[PDB]
């Protein structure tokens, strides 16, 4: 429970919906309660709900609450009837509105056409249009306190309509007095001088039709038009727009003038004039509103009077008068326009046109926008009377595309039948007759919506004439011929470019390049230049470099004509900066001409080809060049949610919470410090585009530029605040975005590679802390790019595991090669310069070895070497300096017996040593480190040996899975960002990092590798790291989800291959010298028994490989396991002989090596006995075969040969006695069941010992992994088949970890239903358990005093548990019939083939099928 | 053999599928109701029987597919090598893959056939010298235990007065009730249940326009039952297109399937339209009742070259009664509005060209064509010839509309239509429509070709 005061504190403690009508009503009070006289039956309905409200602050309230929510839907429905243009709004918008004192900005969604109210000592006076124009009353309305809302709402659309009226009766009366035109045009609005001029001109050609003359009204429209085009440069923004939306329309008059007068029979020009619309009025209706009606191809529609303000006109064209006789011919029998063809064509623009024509505001939906929106937006044009024009209908989602075809269709019946009333939204509404629906299409029309609509096909209409008439209308000197050679080069640029998916060439660049010409043409002249220049900077910054080519010839071609300032201002910023081109020079202009003409841009390209250095020194040449004071913000964006990207409001509550770019946004409308007056803010959005990501801001990037927030509040986006998009491919990206939004490609890198490494070495300086010249000049004397590009260039020839373009990989090199001459600096001052050019190159050599030959193999390192030398293979650096080998390091361990089982013990080779010396190299440089290979080669076995032994770094565990890290992190690390230790450094171990399926946490790395830090998302604020690195290790080709080159770029890829047969054959010789100080007798056999394994290992891998049969894959993990398995064997057994030794060898190794074959046992049989036969020539060996190898321990207290009658009688034995105990299956007892049954046996006795057993279907593997449970003791788990798999897995856990239970899981291929409970089993079988299935507390209190009844810091405790759940688990997967698409995803799993020993029982044969 | 033919057929075809109950009910009809034994009539009223029992359900190309390959099937395994030869030789010439010769009484009548390219004919051969019977719709719904029938048709042709014309010779009150929106759903449901629980005969009209009440309303009615109450004459219809979108399958195969032809008699089309205009208006007959005519006889060659692919147009378009109801409205103002009787043809024949026939159309030489249509009918001269058999004088100006209207229904009456009509009346070359059909020769002789290589 929390403190009731409106406001609620603390609210995170039948409640979402009780906060949600507190929040309701806190708008509520806040806009009407606390203004409310404008609303009287909703001051009674608010003095109900005010009731109800005290008396709820629990069903009979919550009904009460429901109740009031109805009431409130009912009074907007009240309100539709008496004022219905509130359907444009949400309730909540409604509610706001009913609350003009001091509110605005809402009559742009229900009018269309207004900006905002001009008042004048409480009383109306007038409206502002959009564009500016300024309305006047022709009677001011006093305002009142008593006045209802709609009351004066409706006075005020009513005056309008008789203000518009009464401006077009004076507008007509001066004009039919003879005052010109540009008298006139100062002193009414724009649509009552273009109706004026539109029934002047009607008359006028009527007139002079009569006869055979055209030429006297020929001039005088052309003198007319003149008149416009010189009294437009000596006007205001208003008047501008005054002047050119009606000069536009007298190019309209002059050519049907002109088209009129070119006829040869009168018959002719009867014909073309019924075919241009025409503009009548009648003097003898006494109704004002009804004066004026529509005449078009005979056939006749009203005005309606409604306020259009100043929006852009169409450009009158053939095709644009042929579509209003379309739409004409169809409204008169009271049907519907539709039309159709390909996109682009104008259809919503013609028909707003043909809406705006008639002095009617239409109504424009888009579709992707949900059924309630649509339903209430027809409800309210069907009650107004307005026209409602679907956009994109055929993109609307089915369900909404039938309800919305089904009310169409209902609008439609209506207006054949001339119903008074519409049952739409089960109610009766009116429907009014002046009503419209107007649907354009890109598939086809349903039939039930095609059968009362009129559909009809456009082209591309005449955009010859449209640029014509455009340059003409903004002065021109020769448009025509300027607009064919713009029409004609958009033609060849759509036909001759390639065709990638954002290579629009419509009419709505070309309508964007006239729109961007005009500060251009103001800036430089008329001309072609002008339009040359504009096209350029328009298209150039998104096209390739062959599309550059084409782009630059055919311009060169068709036109004639082909700031030195902002250029050193460039110059000045790299140089400060450190950046450092032909091709980077002309990206900053293009970005520079870019972001002086347009407010948002999106940066698109190869991964590091300079984007972030691009606006960057542009940015830092702005601050040079304007003087402003530049602050710039880099976003990722899909690090973070979209709900905490753009504040996220709970909907429990619906509080609104700001996010990270609302609380910038409201940084920035605030301005609290005045700095803004010369400030430009910049906010780049680094990631890539994600439509649901980017869509929130449409209206930001278009012409609107103001944020809308999901609670109503509209932050406006001043001019000099810009929105960056930094990406990498344009596939997820809708088209109306690409033309919404400026787009520079970066086609191919900048070059500048002798460039490129002299600013990571300055940074590199720059960042550390007589000689440091010295050094310096070494380092770039040694740094000859003739040299480095050829050794760059021959370094592609090698195979590159994480495939990195080798321009991407030179931070490693340089980091290391300066981080490693920084360590060796006190050893500089005492020796010669020829010792020290030899040190720095040598250094430069090994930090080039392992940026360019990483990720290759061990052959193909050593080939690079070679090649690299000619242009040593374990050259290394002592401690006065001298030259040395790798080899010299190597020490000698001498481990116990029973230290062998201990997984987190490695033998020191040369190439451990090696590895962990790099390993400490790189880390020490603060470089992201990401090691490949095989899995069981050691990458994780290296990292933990790496990271134990070292007093400089710690171990922070994390593991990772399909679905964090930092959770684990804020344990170990103190709030800036710090290591929980002041002397060893922090390192974030994340293993299995393909798991993450696609992604967030990749990104995540990448922001803390690059920018070196992270938003806090419920702060909203920017922390820095300082000590902590990033390493990671998998196979990305092999697995059976390839990352971004933007993450692996700032991270140094190794590969780690397997060990050579030498290492192998030296580490499992000094492990079987381990396992045989139990046995000193025999230790004088220990090198055959190791090179007959590592033999034995590389021919099972040589033959029996993963193209036969999928888990055939071989790992040095098995040999260790085959170790483990001896030293169990010898351990729990008695004193054997040198036969013993052999059979037991060859029992094991049969075990692990041929129990994954189904012949091929065969195949195994002749190998084993061949290995022994060569490396082992001892007497009586035997016990190869199947039947002649059976070690157990179930007939005594030591493990030891058996022979098989004893073995079966007491299996028979102990068989009936499970039948008489347990659960009784007729189970025949075979001979293939017994070697089954003994390997199942001997693979459960090892501690932490997982399996899955493969076979047919009935072969019983269940019921014998189910009686070797029995007579081993285990406890049989079953799953009762994601929470039920979550809490049975922690069910598991739990039982086995706090009361010690020995537990043995059958897992079949019928319990995984989904992906998810494969990725819960992959993660628990991965390591000894999954933490992740108060409950955390409860454990470790648990947990806690489980271990004091049997250790302080976390991280003991943690080992301690994982030990102890691995000593007493085992699971068992049985899988059927590997065909199965989820069983080959289950066997194949990385994961769970590691963990487990594959057990294929196979099929039948002959032998065993007989008995 | 002949059921493995048929799946194939269904294949093809959504609507062309079969089960194996209703083939197994007409093979029981064969006996239920001397080739010089018996064993072999019984096979030859087999054949009859199975081939007038699923010959309905299908267009004209399947249904000549199905005959000539059952014919096929019966000549080679009675008749002897030679004539299985020639059949494939003349078979290949006919779909332009095989040429020679073929070896050679019928065979001599169906060469001069071909050497003539009259591939129809060659059709009509087999389905005349083999096959002796044939049924129609009332021969359908006579002998069919059945209460539902699927009739589907190409767009632009209806066969809703069909069914009308079968209801009157049958002495029983047809119900025709549209669909296309939640107030005809709600209706059609009130009177389905009352025909289910009363009687009397219901039709839909194109339950595709309710494709959603098919996959979830007339499934749980039609499969969730068994036969309806056996009640006298009472019988229920559905109608459908074959061009659209699949309607649910089990329905299909829950009902008998008729596909229905079209009427291309272009006097009888014009015949349709002028007897079911009741003429009046403002303007009564002086002028009103010729642009009528002409409008009627102009949608009469334009929904007749609909019907011709790739000849008559570039694309299969639809042109319905709605068009001719807007051209009509149109001529109406412009007669009305123009009271000088010089009445400028150019208006109508360019809003005719360009808005009213030319607004669905995309392509531009179909607007070229539908202005040449145009221009023929509406010329407006003193004497025109409408077909090269039929000429329309003008009307005098001392008539009433009775006397105008009786002379154009003379005038069209004693009109006898010639058998080129689809090439003659509508302005086409022969070569064209040569072409026409030896392509849907080559068409029906290539898939024959594959029926009968399986
Ligand atoms: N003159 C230059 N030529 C080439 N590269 C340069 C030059 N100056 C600096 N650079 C380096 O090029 C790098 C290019 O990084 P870029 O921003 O293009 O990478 P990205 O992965 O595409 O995107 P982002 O870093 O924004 O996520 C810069 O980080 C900078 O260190
Ligand atoms: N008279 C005209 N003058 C200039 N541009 C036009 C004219 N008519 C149409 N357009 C162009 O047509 C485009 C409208 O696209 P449209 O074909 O309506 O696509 P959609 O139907 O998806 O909205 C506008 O961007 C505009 O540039
Ligand atoms: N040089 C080496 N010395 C000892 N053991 C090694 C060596 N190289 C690889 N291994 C074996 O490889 C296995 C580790 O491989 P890997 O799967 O990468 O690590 P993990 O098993 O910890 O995930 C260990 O079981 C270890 O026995
Ligand atoms: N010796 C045997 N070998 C194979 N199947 C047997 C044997 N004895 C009994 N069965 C049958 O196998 C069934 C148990 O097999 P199970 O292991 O559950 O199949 P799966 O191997 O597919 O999991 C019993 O119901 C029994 O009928
Ligand atoms: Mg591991």
């Amino acid at each position: 429970q929390y403190e009731v005061i409106k406001l609620v504190r603390e609210w995170d403690v039948i409640q979402v919906n009780w906060v949600e009508v507190q929040f309701y009503w806190l708008d509520l009070y806040g806009i009407l309660g606390e203004i409310q006289n404008f609303l009287p039956l909703e001051t009674s309905k608010f003095k109900s709900l005010t009731s109800e409200y005290k008396m709820i602050t629990f069903d009979t309230t919550l009904k009460l609450t429901i109740d009031s929510l109805k009431m409130i839907k009912s009074s907007l429905s009240t309100f539709l009837e008496r004022f219905p243009r509130f359907y444009f709004l949400g309730n909540d918008d409604l509610l706001k509105i009913i609350g003009h004192d001091q509110v605005s900005k809402f009559m742009k969604k229900m009018f269309g056409s207004i900006e905002s109210i001009i008042f004048f000592e409480d009383s109306i006076t007038g409206v502002r249009s959009v564009e500016g124009e300024v309305l006047n009353l022709n009677e001011k309305i006093e305002l009142k306190d008593s006045i209802q809302a709609q009351e004066w709402l409706n006075i005020l659309d009513t005056e309008i309509k008789l203000s518009v009226f009464t401006q077009f009766r004076d507008c007509l009366g001066q004009l039919k007095d003879g005052t010109d035109i540009e008298v006139v045009v100062s002193k009414y609005i724009f649509q009552a001088i273009l109706l004026s001029a539109q029934v002047m001109w009607t008359e006028l050609v009527e007139k002079c039709l009569q006869t055979n003359e055209f030429s006297k009204y020929w001039k005088e429209v052309d003198m007319k038009i003149k008149g416009l085009l010189d009294k437009l440069n000596k006007s205001s923004d208003n008047v501008k727009k005054k002047i050119e939306a009606l000069l536009v329309e007298y190019l309209h008059f002059n050519n049907v003038i002109g088209q009129l007068k070119n006829c040869s029979t009168k018959e002719e020009a009867r014909l073309l004039w019924a075919k241009v619309q025409k503009f009548y009025q009648k003097n003898d209706t006494l109704d004002d509103l009804n004066s004026v009606f529509i005449s078009q191809s005979g056939y006749l529609l009203q005005y309606k009077f409604e306020y259009i303000g100043i929006p852009e006109r169409l450009i009158y064209t053939p095709l644009l008068l042929v579509g209003f006789a379309t739409l004409t011919d169809s409204l008169h029998q009271k049907y519907g326009g539709c039309f159709f063809g390909p996109a682009g064509t104008g259809k919503t623009e013609t028909v707003k046109a043909f809406g705006q024509n008639l002095g009617r505001v239409v109504v424009v939906f888009n579709c992707d926008f949900d059924y309630q929106v649509l339903s209430r937006l027809l409800v309210g044009i069907t009650q107004i009377g307005a026209w409602g024009c679907f956009d994109e209908f055929n993109r609307l989602d089915e369900k909404v595309l039938s309800a919305v075809s089904a009310n169409i269709q209902q609008i439609q019946n209506g207006l054949q039948v001339g119903k008074s009333h519409i049952t739409l939204l089960e109610e009766e509404t009116p429907l009014s007759p002046h009503t419209a629906v107007f649907i354009t299409l890109n598939s086809e029309l349903p039939e039930n919506l095609k059968k009362s609509f009129r559909e009809f096909s456009m082209k591309s209409p005449q955009s010859g004439t449209i640029a014509e008439m455009i340059l003409q209308i903004m002065g021109f000197e020769d448009s025509k011929s300027l607009a064919s050679k713009i029409v004609h080069f958009l033609e060849l640029l759509s036909s001759k470019c390639s065709s990638m998916n954002h290579y629009h060439f419509g009419l709505r660049t070309l309508k964007g390049v006239l729109r961007n010409c005009s500060p251009l043409v103001s800036e430089f002249g008329e001309g072609e230049k002008t339009v040359v220049e504009s096209l350029k900077r328009v298209i150039l910054p998104s096209l390739g470099d062959t599309d550059e080519l084409v782009f630059k010839d055919e311009l060169s071609k068709i036109f004639d004509s082909a700031s030195k300032a902002i250029v050193q201002c460039l110059k000045d910023a790299g140089q400060r900066s450190g950046f450092s081109s032909e091709e980077f020079l002309k990206k900053c202009m293009q970005f520079y001409y870019m972001q002086k003409t347009q407010q948002a841009l999106i940066l698109v390209g190869k991964a590091g080809c300079g984007k972030t250095a691009t606006w960057k020194t542009v940015i830092d040449a702005m601050a040079i060049f304007d003087g402003h004071a530049n602050v710039v913000y880099v976003i990722d964006t899909k690090v973070l949610t979209k709900e905490s990207l753009y504040g996220s409001m709970l909907k429990a509550t619906l509080e609104w919470r700001d996010g990270l770019f609302t609380s910038i946004l409201r940084r920035v409308n605030d301005d609290i410090t005045g700095t803004f007056k010369n400030s430009r803010i910049w906010v780049v959005f680094d990631s890539d585009l994600d439509p649901e990501y980017v869509e929130a801001m449409n209206s930001v990037l278009d012409d609107n530029k103001i944020l809308t927030l999901p609670n109503g509040e509209r932050l406006p986006i001043p001019p000099n605040f810009r929105i960056l998009f930094e990406t990498d491919n344009l596939d997820h990206t809708t088209p109306a975005t690409i033309t919404r939004c400026g787009l520079l490609w970066f086609s191919t890198d900048v070059c500048s590679i002798s460039s490129k490494i002299d600013h990571l070495l300055n940074k590199s300086y720059e960042a550390l802390d007589f000689e440091l010249d010295k050094l310096k000049d070494l380092i770039s004397d040694s740094f000859d790019m003739a040299s480095l590009t050829n050794i760059f260039t021959c370094s592609n020839d090698l195979v590159h595991i994480l495939g990195v373009r080798t321009f991407n990989k030179l931070e490693t090199a340089v980091q290391l090669a300066v981080h490693l001459i920084s360590s060796y600096r006190q050893w500089f001052q005492n020796l010669d310069d020829k010792s020290l050019k030899d040190v720095i190159t040598l250094l430069i050599k090994r930090s080039l070895l392992y940026a360019l030959a990483g990720d290759s193999t061990g052959e193909s390192q050593r080939a690079f070497i070679q090649t690299i030398n000619t242009y040593s293979d374990y050259s290394t650096i002592v401690i006065k300096l001298s030259f040395s080998s790798f080899c010299s390091e190597i020490p000698s361990v001498s481990l116990e017996a029973h230290e062998v089982m201990r997984p987190d013990i490695v033998i020191p080779t040369i190439d451990t040593i090696k590895h962990e010396k790099i390993f400490y190299d790189l880390l020490n440089s603060k470089r992201g480190i990401i090691l490949c290979g095989p899995p069981g080669s050691g990458k994780t076995m290296i990292m933990n040996n790496a990271l134990r032994n070292s007093s400089l770094y710690d171990v922070v565990g994390i593991n990772f899975s399909k679905d964090h890290i930092l959770s684990a992190l804020h344990r170990h690390t103190n709030y800036t960002l710090l290591p929980k230790s002041d002397i060893k450094n922090l390192v974030l171990f994340c293993d299995e990092i393909n798991l993450p399926k696609l992604q967030n946490v990749v990104l995540f790395l990448r922001q803390l590798m690059e920018k070196q830090g992270f938003w806090k998302t419920p702060e909203n604020k920017w922390v820095t790291i300082e000590r902590i690195h990033i390493v990671g290790a998998c196979n990305p080709p092999t697995d059976p989800i390839p990352m971004s080159e933007r993450f692996t770029r700032h991270a140094a890829i190794l590969y780690l291959g397997y060990p050579s047969g030498k290492s192998l054959s030296q580490i499992y010789e000094i492990y079987y010298k381990a396992i045989f100080k139990l046995v000193p007798e025999f230790r004088s056999y220990t090198e055959p028994f190791a090179r007959a394994s590592v033999h034995l290992y590389n021919e099972c891998k040589a033959r029996y490989s993963t193209g036969l049969q999928s888990h055939y894959l071989f790992s040095p993990r098995e040999l260790t396991r085959l170790v483990r398995g001896v030293y169990t064997a010898i351990n729990t057994g008695p004193r054997q002989t040198l036969r013993s030794l052999i059979r037991l060898w060859a029992y094991e190794a049969w075990r692990i090596f041929a129990d994954r074959l189904v012949k091929e046992k065969n195949s195994f049989e002749q190998l084993l006995y061949e290995t022994v036969d060569k490396y082992l020539p001892n007497q009586d060996l035997g016990n190869i075969s199947s039947t002649s190898l059976l070690f157990s321990g179930l007939l005594s207290l030591d493990f030891k040969e058996v022979n098989k009658t004893d073995l079966v009688n007491f299996i028979e034995e102990r068989f009936k006695t499970f039948c008489d105990e347990e659960l009784e299956v007729p189970m025949v007892i075979h001979e293939s069941m017994v070697d089954h049954i003994l390997r199942i046996d001997r693979a459960l006795k090892q501690v932490q010992g997982h399996m899955m057993l493969i076979g047919a279907s009935r072969t019983g593997k269940t019921i014998l992994t189910r009686f070797v449970a029995w007579l081993n003791g285990l406890k049989i788990v079953q799953p009762k088949i994601l929470s039920d798999f979550d809490m049975i897995l922690k069910k598991a856990i739990s039982d086995c970890s706090l009361k010690e239970s020995r537990t043995c899981l059958i897992i079949d291929e019928s319990n995984i239903l989904e992906t998810a409970f494969l990725e819960r089993m992959n993660t628990l079988l991965a390591n000894a358990d999954i933490p992740d299935l108060e409950e955390y507390d409860k454990l470790l209190n648990n947990l806690r005093n489980k271990t004091r009844s049997l250790l302080d810091t976390e991280q003991e405790l943690y080992d301690w548990f994982v030990g102890e759940i691995a000593k007493n688990l085992h699971v068992v997967f049985t899988i059927c019939d590997p065909t199965n698409n989820k069983s080959s995803a289950m066997i194949s799993s990385p994961a769970l083939f590691n963990r487990c020993i594959i057990n294929w029982m196979g099929d039948w044969d002959t032998k065993t099928m007989s008995q | 053999k002949i059921f493995s033919m048929l799946e194939k057929f269904g294949q093809f075809h959504w609507f062309y599928g079969i089960s194996i109950g209703q083939f197994l009910s007409c093979f029981k009809r064969v006996f239920i109701k001397a080739a010089r034994t018996r064993v072999d009539e019984i096979l030859w009223l087999l054949y009859q029987e199975v081939y007038c029992q699923f010959s309905t359900a299908l267009d004209k190309k399947f249904k000549m597919i199905m005959a000539m390959t059952m014919f096929c099937l019966y000549k080679f395994d009675i008749e002897s090598e030679q004539y299985k030869e020639a059949v494939l030789t003349m078979i290949g010439v006919l779909s332009e893959s095989s040429d020679g010769v073929p070896k050679l009484d019928d065979l001599r009548y169906l060469w001069d056939y071909v050497t003539t390219k009259s591939y129809i004919s060659a059709l009509n051969w087999f389905k005349n010298e083999f096959f002796v019977d044939e049924w129609n719709i009332a021969d359908v719904v006579a002998n069919s235990e059945n209460n539902y029938f699927t009739m589907a048709s190409e767009r632009d042709v209806d066969g809703t007065f069909k069914l009308i014309e079968l209801a009157k010779a049958s002495k029983e009150s047809l119900k025709i009730i549209p669909l296309g929106s939640i107030e005809n759903l709600n209706y059609a449901q009130e009177e389905i249940s009352k025909s289910k629980i009363e009687g009397g005969w219901i039709l839909l009209q194109n339950i595709q326009m309710s494709l959603s009440w098919v996959k979830t309303y007339l499934h749980k009615h039609v499969e969730e039952t068994k036969a309806a109450e056996e009640h006298e004459k009472f019988k229920m219809f559905m109608t459908c297109h074959l061009t659209g979108d699949k309607l649910p399958a089990p329905l299909l195969q829950r009902t008998d399937r008729v596909v229905y032809e079209d009427i291309p008699g272009i006097l009888d089309t014009v015949k349709d339209l002028w007897g079911s205009q009741f003429f009046t208006g403002k303007i009564s007959g002086v002028w009103s009742v010729y642009c009528t005519f002409l409008l009627s006889w102009f949608h009469a060659l334009i929904t007749a070259r609909t019907r011709l692919v790739p000849h008559g147009f570039s694309k299969k378009y639809y042109f319905n009664d709605c068009d001719f109801q807007f051209a009509s409205v149109y001529l109406e103002n412009v007669l009305a509005t123009n009271s000088t009787n010089n009445i400028p043809w150019a208006q109508v024949r360019d809003h005719i060209a360009t808005i009213v026939y030319g607004g669905k159309i995309d392509e531009e030489k179909d607007l070229e064509v539908v202005a040449k249509l145009c221009a023929h009918v509406f010329c407006g001269s003193d004497n025109l010839q409408i077909v090269p058999g039929v000429r329309i004088p003008q009307p005098l100006l001392q008539q009433s509309e009775e006397e105008e209207r009786a002379r154009l229904t003379a005038i069209l009456s004693n009109t006898i239509e010639p058998a080129d009509s689809l090439s003659s009346w509508l302005q086409l070359p022969r070569e064209s429509i040569l072409d026409y059909e030896r392509l849907q020769a080559k068409e029906v002789a290539s898939s024959t070709e594959q029926l009968l290589q399986e």
